[PDB]
């Protein structure tokens, strides 16, 4: 016994605890979401694992809106993270109202912040083991990308990216452009990086999802699906069958 | 300050066989001088052989209805078993003896069938309290119609030589004359009448015009 | 004794677990310090990033609690962000029922008392961070006050932050014998020094962050480059 | 609770190809005109509109709510479900609690919308009864303009003769020129079946012996 | 007639020079009907210090006890006496709580304190004011009469047995002003060294 | 939880009808810089060191003597934080207390409060007692004054005390030199001997505070004052 | 009673009238209500006399908690707003006015509040009774660049116009100058007309009063 | 070891971060009846063991009628499913006051899932260890659920509860493509065969033990108990 | 409203011009004949860009300018950058809403951002938020009403909207009212707040009065 799986009060000779730590191993044990930012906006891309043919798909998702012009992304648990995301729409909803204002990308964030911090000085409330991705394109801002961790650590990023791959993920997200010429072309980019990226995660089929914030969205949250979802994948077929 | 009353109700008459029952009631809706809408009925199809009718205000009305029928619903989930009229009869006046502190108040009545293969109708106060009867009138114009009502469909007063038994057929002659005649002596009564035939067949509706003037 | 649930006294007189959240307190390896000045004073930070798929223009350790009163933290990231939103909350508060000011060493008192409590419980630990709190008064002139979270705080001459105070504190004291003798910028310079002793680095533009509060002024101010490049250049000079 | 700033006078119709719906432009306090060219336009969703009278106070008041409604849910939250024929329920509820309470509102509201093959014109008040019927009118135009509006609906046929509008900008002279607690400019808008559209500031017309006969202003 | 008056009472307390003396009516009857001329309406707390309470006779009681706790408790707690200055203010607490409520009651203090040897003499409202009274105080509903006789009969010197004729014959034109024929009357006289109690002969009906 | 964790105590009767963390709290004391009391009679003198560790420092930033009253004085021995936040709690319950009535404070009052607060903690549990021991020093007309309060709950009268580090072998030293009249001045001077005695790491114009109470109750020395001491006899 | 407040640049006077009324009767020829809440920051107060009493003290308590924590002077700035903070909770049932004056390092200053919750600063301000009278005297002699002595016959003036024109005031005058180097209360500075009269009254012993019952107690113990 | 430091804590998490509660409420599903469920999705049916504990019994129900155009078969002890199915019955009756609407019962299954989370997220709750199989005809026609007492929420074509389910899963998945959009009969004869596939296979089908229940394009909730499903077999 | 009353007129105005906005208002406030309050402000910095006109009860007005500042202060070290329009528009209609009827005031809220420039919000005692293209307030306003109807200027001067507001003002104070004494003005642009100050002597014999801006 270590004294301190049983707390979560409490300080411990490695500081934080052990329980903390274990949550910021279970997202990495999950499956694999990237996200890229640019000066147009934010494009979010996550993989989905097929299990078989009975199931489908219709409200269990991996990627999640908040509010109405919001984008959200996770990594971790599935049910959990829907609790947590459905209180967040809520409590920016009666800010969105009550100040007249349509919410930031940054204020969202602290109040998330805020909240996992206060579950790390308790023993009452276990932790979530999620990672969660948001942001969207602010009409007089611009495009900010945050992701806000398990681990009480949150901040803004050019590239983020979550799941078992993640290390790898980064270093050709690292390899490309700041700019990263326009959205659409991005839509196309991030998809031979998924594509790729199954050849390491391979087993069993996956199902490539892509989403967007886009100046032709106009700022709000939609999913890419449809012909615009297939020839991204067309071109990662020829270019590379891997 | 504003108003904790206001009155809405029209003119029902219930009509008691001794196998079908038919409750009627006009569908013209006023109050004093300014008319609130020239249509629809305050008696209202529960289901399964029971018609019911809340007279007083529209506001008070629909929501009883909507109540009680999640109550009926809620019952069978419990055990498969249903309400007898009875039983609802018993479930309207502790609503009622409630509503006792709250200021707006209906005049219900409640009809059906029974399995004693006759009608039974309730009809209660608008404080709580049941009674059983043989026909009721009910609304604004009842007050004047009744006495009528009650020698020419009855003959159970102490003035009359004779009696009849019902008839359905005769039942809905009398019913139309009533409600026409009732007409040109309120502003209550007016525009179309609808009937409620209540059977062990199932339930049936009528309906036909009246005068205005 | 039984650290294991439950806190208690204990012979040791202290408490294992309040040595530890001294000893981590840091899982990085930024360092900071701050001199006083009656001209100034300065905190001098860093910035430093490990990748560049990560911003650094809303990365910073530097806050700004008010418009009089600037923060440094040291501590563990959660437990310094949820600390600053508790004092904003707080300092808020005094303006609106007092009126006045909200002096710097009321507020480096009252937080105090709110570590005490958690330290009492046994069903709660205190936060894991060392506060320090600048700022330019009018009734004492400026003010540097560094807390620890034992709920102890006291006022220094100067003092540094890291895991390699006590190395910069050598560097302190002999320069702290004359330091009045400084005007405005030259505090500035010898402030860059002693950070880049320790650490051993001789600065880039990127990496390094200075925080002034003005004396005559109610800024707390982060500087631009071309004065941060002024100094930087002026110790050069001198080599 | 209480008249404050006040506005009266809101027309509907149903019609063939949707429902129109007028009203003018006001926010009274007693008649001082404070607010002249004053909304009273809340599109709800994008195929409903609830024009509304009464306290314009209140009316922000629900508007929020209205508002939280569809910016919830996993997809929206007046978007596959909540039909107008719920919104005219949820809204008669609300109305009803206040009542009990007897800490009421103070306005009379008319829900239009098309379903989805059927036009929807329902009715709300302070009193709370609800009801649908073809043709509404608020205010000094419950007891004036309806009649007026009632004999072309009243009389079905006769009502598919015609896109309404005229009707509807007829009547709205007639009040303008009979009460001067009724200011010259109106908006007038109709929902189609699949479509809202809006025609902003007018100001009634300028008629040949009625002109003559009764002037608007004081 | 009022809140205080369905049985009417006036008190008197006059100072002389080393003693100090307090008067009081006795007479209770439920309405106008007099049943006994006797009901003390004055208590002491310790030999010395006299309180005179003058509501309705129900709060009178009520108000009496519960100083009597009170004070109770905080000698215990102290283990030293009380003074004179501290049950004046002990009052001042206890009647802002009644303010609210229909108690209503006018306190007046006397005594010689003599761990200090000085009078001490205080009147309190019933909205629960305190006002340090100087040579005579007054308490009852004929107070505007009251008030009249008391700046008229005085003198700046007196001793106990002109103070004694003093305070009769304020007794005996008090008596008189009562509409409830409130009948009875008694003195307590103090120094410093004894304390008389005279209960005094009146008109009777 | 918001309202579960431990609701008995931490302390428990032992076999040995000792109490745990009562034990250890005399330990806690015992860590305390070098304090001293004198009761001049007419006056009262209460004394420590301030022991200083850091020439970083400002002005005389925090004390170890802080007012509760205009009329009572705390020192201490034991933890700072526990004396700040004790002091508080205390000095509010002083205000409101005394000015309900006009009345102005007895001792014996504040120590009853003070102990009772201590006790709470003994009785529950989740918190902790405060392991601090207080000398409370005041003056008020021709009465005793110069009281002891303990981590235990507990108090005591004295002429003179001591506490800090080898409380014992002061106390010893003090108990032979202190004896019957004795000046204001006088008692100063000899509270300086018996901490130096106990130890001295230097003693200046800052490593010493002394307060009194005589003349209208509480005052503070300057730092002059004092040195002038110094130099009267070091 | 009426009370007064007139700044002057080294400092600042108060004054009030002393008398308390209960009827027609005179219920306190000598009261006080120069009320000490801070010993640089007085208030006096008029109105109820109960509810004047109560925030006195509980104002003074508050105030007395933060000038310990904070360990500097107190700003009158803030009495004032725990006074106007009160004052709205309530909502209304006090009847006092109160000006509250106070001089600082910051500068004199000088307030007043009126039970219905408002507070205004001017460099001027009477209540009372007397206030109509009082303040028709002030503006016509109210001129700038006040110093002691000229403040000091005018509010002397000021109080001596409230006690002749309104009939319920009436007997001494009482004057404090605050000044931010000392303290003066100034007792009776003026002394008009007087209690009453001797009408006559002679003496004579126990005896010649009739009495029912007699009885002693001896007390020995003092 | 460690197994009773792990059920002493729920808010227990271990070095390969599982959760052992969860693994305990999976053991107590299995534990329970057999039920499959199916869909074409236009119509859908659901075979239910209903089993009897002794020979002087008869059988106890495990298909509840929730609504009558809703239902459910439960799948694990009894006592714990009647008091969900109270917060439930509730929830569609003010959907039917207030909205008068029925309300998709995809909207409705995942409000149901989170409150029972949240309590797992913290002190107290013990899992409720039965699973369902949750059928509703709604708006865009029939869907199924599997709700689990791990809150885990799916949607699928068919699926199976009760030892052996993958069995059953197999044939399912073999016989899918036969489905289709048609035909009542052919649904209920794979069922048949398919709940064999679930039992050791070594007790023989029975009329007293099996039950049909239905929900379709005009149908609403029925239930076929007994020899009722003679007619039908 | 707790236990004042006004009788008098009153008179406020914000007008918007290019760089911002200009208020004014009288200084004053009066119960009858008696003067309530003598001259004191009601243009109040609650913000450096953001300031009120406060009108009714004197305590009322009082209690919810600081509570604002409260809320915008917390708002504003941590969001960043407060712009007047639904932000501080909001905040003062919950209040006079939720205290309803035992609350007097009319507020114009003028402010001016770079953001999306100057704008003006009237607070009627409903409560109704409105963005207005210049709002005149007070009881006085029945008497400026025709003069701005008379008049119709445009174009935006700061020494032309200075004269506008002054005869206005000066003109309803006259007939009734005993509110009167000084009135006072800022303008409001990208250069900081101007305060301008002009004594009661000085503002009469002015004319000028728009009612189309552009």
């Amino acid at each position: 016994g270590t004294g301190y799986d049983l707390s979560a009060s409490t300080f411990s000779p490695d500081g934080r605890v052990f329980q903390v730590e274990y949550a910021m191993k279970a997202v990495e044990n999950s499956s694999t979401a990237i996200g890229i930012r640019c000066k147009d906006g934010v494009v979010f891309g996550v993989e989905k694992l097929v299990l078989s043919k009975l199931y489908e798909e219709g409200s269990n998702k991996r990627l999640f809106n908040v509010d109405r012009h919001v984008g959200m992304a996770v990594a971790g648990l599935l049910a959990d993270a829907r609790s947590l995301a459905d209180i967040a729409r809520e409590e920016a909803s009666n800010f969105r109202s009550n100040f007249g204002y349509n919410i930031p990308l940054k204020h969202l964030a602290d109040r998330v912040a805020m909240y996992v911090h206060a579950y790390t000085l308790y023993s009452a409330v276990r932790p979530f083991g999620c990672s969660f991705m948001l942001g969207s394109y602010s009409v007089n801002d611009g495009a900010q990308l945050y992701m806000i961790d398990p681990s009480g650590v949150s901040y803004g990023y050019w590239g983020c990216a979550i799941g078992k791959a993640r290390q790898a993920a980064k270093t050709e997200i690292e390899k490309l452009q700041m700019k990263e010429m326009t959205c659409r072309d991005i839509v196309k980019e991030v998809a031979k990086i998924i594509y790729i990226v199954h050849d390491e995660v391979k087993d069993k089929a996956f199902e490539l999802e892509l989403s967007w914030v886009g100046e032709l969205t106009n700022g709000r949250h939609e999913i890419v699906p449809k012909d615009i979802r297939e020839e991204a994948e067309k071109y990662a077929k020829e270019s590379l069958k891997e | 300050r504003f108003s904790p009353y206001v009155f809405n109700g029209g003119t029902i008459l219930a009509i008691a066989g001794e196998d079908f029952a038919i409750v009627a009631s006009d569908t013209r809706l006023s109050e004093g001088f300014s008319i609130h809408t020239r249509d629809s009925p305050k008696c209202y199809k529960l289901t399964d052989k029971t018609v019911i009718g809340c007279s007083g205000f529209h506001g008070d009305c629909l929501t009883l209805t909507k109540i009680i029928e999640a109550r009926l619903k809620m019952y069978k989930h419990s055990n498969n078993k249903a309400m007898t009229t009875g039983a609802i009869a018993a479930m309207l006046s502790t609503i009622l003896y409630s509503r006792r502190f709250f200021p707006y108040y209906v005049y219900n009545i409640i009809g059906g069938l029974d399995e004693e293969g006759k009608g039974a109708v309730y009809s209660f106060d608008p404080v709580g309290s049941y009674q059983r009867d043989s026909f009721k009138a009910g609304g604004s114009a009842s007050a004047m119609l009744q006495p009528l009502l009650d020698n020419q469909v009855g003959f159970k007063n102490m003035q009359n030589v004779e009696h009849v038994p019902l008839s359905l057929d005769r039942a809905m002659r009398l019913v139309k004359d009533v409600f026409i005649s009732a007409a040109e002596r309120d502003v209550y009564t007016g525009d179309a009448l609808r009937i409620c035939i209540v059977t062990k067949e199932g339930i049936r509706e009528e309906t036909v015009s009246l005068r205005k003037d | 004794g039984f650290d294991r649930h439950i806190t208690i006294f204990s012979p040791e007189g202290r408490l294992y677990q309040v040595e530890y959240a001294f000893k981590a307190i840091n899982q990085g390896g930024l360092t900071s310090v701050a001199v006083r000045g009656k001209d100034c004073a300065v905190i001098v930070t860093q910035k430093k990033v490990p990748d560049k798929l990560l911003d650094s223009s809303t990365v910073t350790h530097l806050f700004k609690i008010t418009e009089n009163i600037g923060c440094v933290m040291t501590g563990m990231t959660a437990d310094s962000r949820s600390q600053v939103q508790r004092a904003r909350y707080e300092a808020a508060n005094w303006k609106y029922k007092y009126g006045y000011e909200i002096p710097v060493d009321m507020l480096c008192k009252r937080i105090a008392d709110i570590s005490q409590v958690y330290t009492q419980n046994a069903e709660m630990r205190p936060l894991g961070c060392c506060m320090i709190l600048i700022g330019i008064d009018e009734e004492q002139g400026p003010q540097v006050y560094k807390c620890d979270p034992a709920g102890y705080y006291c006022g220094f001459k100067a003092t540094a932050a890291g895991v390699k105070q006590t190395e910069s504190t050598s560097f302190l004291e002999k320069k702290v014998k004359k330091k009045f003798d400084w005007t405005f910028e030259q505090t500035v310079e010898t402030a860059i020094t002693c950070l880049s002793t320790v650490l051993s680095i001789d600065f880039k533009p990127s990496e390094i962050e200075v925080g002034v509060v003005t004396v005559e002024n109610p800024k707390f101010r982060i500087l631009t480059e071309a004065e941060i490049d002024a100094h930087l250049v002026a110790l050069a000079e001198r080599d | 609770q209480n008249p404050m700033v006040t506005g009266t006078s809101v027309l509907g119709v149903k019609f063939e190809g949707g429902v129109v719906i007028a009203a003018d432009m006001l926010g009274s306090y007693g008649s001082l005109a404070r607010f002249r060219n004053i909304s009273r336009i809340m599109r709800v969703n994008n195929s409903t509109m609830l024009g509304a009278s009464g306290d314009y106070a209140d009316f922000q008041y629900l508007k929020q709510v209205l508002g939280q409604m569809v910016i919830d849910e996993e997809l929206l939250g007046d978007g596959h479900s909540y039909s107008p024929r719920a919104i005219h329920s949820w809204l008669t509820r609300a109305m009803y609690s206040r009542r009990s309470k007897m800490n009421p509102l103070w306005n009379t509201m008319v829900i239009g919308g098309y379903a989805d093959g059927e036009s929807f014109l329902g009715y709300v008040d302070m009193l709370g009864v609800a009801y649908e019927a073809p043709s509404l009118a608020t205010g000094y135009g419950a007891y004036l303009a309806q009649p007026l509006l009632r004999e072309v609906l009243e009389k079905q046929p006769v009502l598919s003769q015609t896109e309404a509008r005229d009707l509807v900008e007829r009547c709205m002279r007639v009040l303008y020129y009979r009460d001067a607690r009724s200011y010259n400019r109106f908006q007038i808008a109709t929902v189609t079946e699949k479509g809202v559209e809006i025609e902003g500031p007018l100001s009634t017309e300028t008629n040949w012996d009625i002109a003559h006969m009764i002037s608007g202003f004081e | 007639m009022s809140i205080m008056s369905y049985n009417g009472g006036a008190v008197m307390a006059m100072k002389g020079k080393n003693c100090v003396a307090i008067a009081a009516d006795r007479r209770f009857g439920i309405q106008a009907q007099m049943v006994t001329t006797d009901f003390q309406k004055i208590f002491p707390m310790g030999d010395r210090l006299y309180i005179g309470l003058a509501g309705l006779a129900t709060d009178v009681q009520t108000v009496a006890q519960r100083l009597k706790f009170r004070l109770n408790l905080y000698e215990l707690k102290e283990g030293r006496q009380i003074k004179p200055y501290t049950l004046m203010s002990m009052v001042a607490n206890l009647l802002y709580e009644k303010r609210f409520g229909p108690y209503y009651t006018e306190p007046v203090i006397a005594g010689l304190d003599p761990k200090t040897f000085k009078p001490f003499i205080c009147s309190l409202d019933l909205i629960g004011c305190p006002m340090v009274t100087d040579d005579f105080v007054v308490s009852g509903t004929c107070a505007e009469q009251m008030y009249g006789m008391c700046e008229s009969l005085w003198e700046p010197n007196m001793d106990p047995d002109h103070l004694f004729e003093t305070i009769s014959q304020a007794m005996l034109n008090a008596v008189d002003r009562d509409a409830v024929s409130g009948m009875g009357v008694i003195v307590h006289i103090i120094e410093k060294d004894k304390i008389t109690t005279r209960t005094l002969k009146a008109r009777m009906d | 939880m918001a309202e579960r964790g431990y609701s008995f105590s931490l302390t428990t009767f032992s076999p040995s009808g000792k109490l745990v963390q009562i034990e250890y709290a005399l330990a806690a004391v015992a860590g305390g810089a070098p304090s001293v009391g004198i009761k001049a009679a007419n006056g009262v003198v209460l004394a420590t060191e301030k022991k200083q560790k850091s020439i970083l420092y400002d002005e005389r930033s925090v004390h170890k003597v802080e007012p509760i009253t205009k009329h009572i004085g705390l020192v201490y021995s034991g933890m700072g934080p526990d004396y700040r936040v004790l002091v508080h709690r205390a000095r509010k319950l002083a205000q409101q207390y005394y000015l309900v009535y006009q009345e102005p404070i007895p001792t014996a009052q504040l120590v009853q409060r003070v102990a009772s607060v201590m006790q709470e903690y003994t009785q529950s549990g989740g918190v902790r007692p405060f392991g601090v021991s207080l000398l409370i020093c005041g003056w008020n007309e021709g009465r005793p004054y110069l009281f002891q309060s303990d981590p235990s709950g507990a108090y005591f009268a004295w002429k003179a005390t001591a506490m800090g580090k080898n409380y014992v072998n002061g106390k010893t030293f003090l108990e032979k030199r202190y004896n019957e009249d004795l000046e204001l001045e006088d008692a100063i001077h000899t509270a300086i001997l018996t901490l130096k005695e106990s130890f001295e790491g230097q003693m200046t114009e800052d490593n010493i505070e002394v307060g009194i109470c005589n003349e209208a109750g509480f005052r503070r020395l300057t730092p002059t004052e004092v040195k002038d001491y110094l130099a009267a006899i070091a | 009673t009426t009370i007064a407040g007139v700044v002057y640049k080294d400092g600042i006077v108060l004054g009030a009238d002393t008398r308390a009324t209960e009827g027609m009767v005179v219920a306190d020829k000598n009261c006080s209500k120069i009320h000490f809440i801070s010993p640089n920051i007085y208030c006096c107060g008029a109105g109820t006399a109960a509810d004047t009493d109560m925030t006195t003290q509980l104002i003074s308590s508050n105030l007395e908690l933060h000038s310990l924590s904070t360990g500097r002077l107190p700003r009158v700035v803030t009495a004032n707003r725990m006074l106007k903070q009160m004052l709205f909770r309530y909502q209304g049932y006090i009847g006092a006015a109160l000006v509250l004056g106070g001089v600082d390092v910051t500068g004199p200053h000088l307030y007043s509040i009126y039970p219905h919750g408002s507070t205004d600063k001017l460099p001027y301000v009477t209540m009372g009774s007397g206030s109509l009278a009082a303040m028709a005297v002030f503006e016509d002699k109210f001129r700038p660049d006040m110093e002691e002595e000229e403040a000091k016959n005018l509010v002397s003036e000021a109080i001596a116009a409230g006690i002749f024109n309104d009939l319920g005031s009436g007997s001494n005058i009482d004057l404090c100058v605050i000044s931010k180097n000392k303290l003066d209360f100034l007792r009776p500075y003026t002394v008009p007309n007087k209690k009453g009269t001797r009408l006559g009254r002679y003496r004579c012993e126990k005896g010649t009063t009739a009495v029912l019952t007699e009885k002693i107690t001896p007390l020995e113990i003092e | 070891m460690f197994r009773n430091q792990y059920d002493n804590d729920v808010t227990v998490w271990s070095p390969q971060g599982r959760i052992h509660q969860i693994e305990y409420a999976m053991e107590a599903v299995k534990q329970g009846s057999a039920t499959v469920g199916l869909k074409s999705k236009t119509h859908a049916v659901l075979v239910a063991l209903k089993r009897a504990q002794s020979e002087l019994a008869a059988h106890q129900k495990k298909i509840l009628h929730v609504d009558n155009h809703i239902g459910i078969s439960i799948a694990g002890l009894t006592a714990d499913a009647r008091l969900l199915c109270n917060f439930m019955r509730q929830e569609c009756l003010d959907s039917r006051f207030v909205f008068d609407r029925p309300l998709p019962v995809s909207r409705l299954v995942s409000l149901i899932g989170s409150k029972t989370q949240i309590p797992t997220q913290r002190y107290g709750r013990r899992p409720y260890g039965v699973g369902l199989l949750i059928a509703g005809y709604d708006d865009m026609g029939p869907h199924i659920f599997q709700t689990c007492p791990s809150a885990n929420y799916f949607d699928c074509r068919a699926m199976s509860i009760g030892a052996r389910s993958q069995s059953a899963r197999t044939y399912l998945e073999r016989h899918m493509s036969e489905f289709m959009e048609c035909n009542l009969n052919e649904l209920v004869k794979h069922g048949l065969r398919a709940l064999r596939e679930t039992l050791p296979a070594e007790q023989d089908l029975t009329t007293k033990n099996v039950s049909i229940g239905i929900v379709g394009k005009d149908l609403e909730f029925t239930i076929y108990d007994d020899d009722d499903v003679s007619p039908f077999l | 409203w707790e236990s004042r009353e006004v009788s008098t007129g009153t008179t406020i105005m914000a007008v918007q011009f290019d760089g911002g906005v200009v208020l004014g208002a009288d200084s004053r406030t009066t119960t009858g004949s008696y003067i309530a309050n003598r001259v004191t402000d009601k243009l109040t910095p609650i913000h450096d860009r953001i300031f009120c006109c406060r009108s009714g009860s004197a305590a009322d007005t009082q209690a919810v300018a600081d509570a604002v500042t409260y809320q915008l202060g917390f708002h504003s070290i941590e969001l960043n950058e407060p712009p007047l329009v639904h932000t501080a528009a909001s905040l003062f209609k919950e209040m006079c809403y939720r205290y309803r009827e035992d609350l007097m005031a009319g507020i114009i809220i003028a402010g001016w951002d770079p953001q999306e420039g100057g704008q003006v919000y009237s607070v009627p005692m409903g409560g109704m938020m409105v963005r207005q293209s210049f709002a005149i307030g007070g009881s006085g306003s029945s008497y400026i009403y025709g003069y701005v109807d008379a008049t119709y200027r445009e174009g935006m001067t700061k020494e032309e909207c200075l004269q506008f507001t002054a005869n206005a003002l000066a003109l309803a104070m006259e007939r009734d009212g005993s509110s009167g004494g000084v009135i006072r003005l800022a303008a409001i642009a990208e250069s900081g707040v101007e305060r301008q100050v002009l004594l009661g002597d000085q503002i009469p014999k002015f004319a000028v009065a728009t009612l189309p801006p552009a």
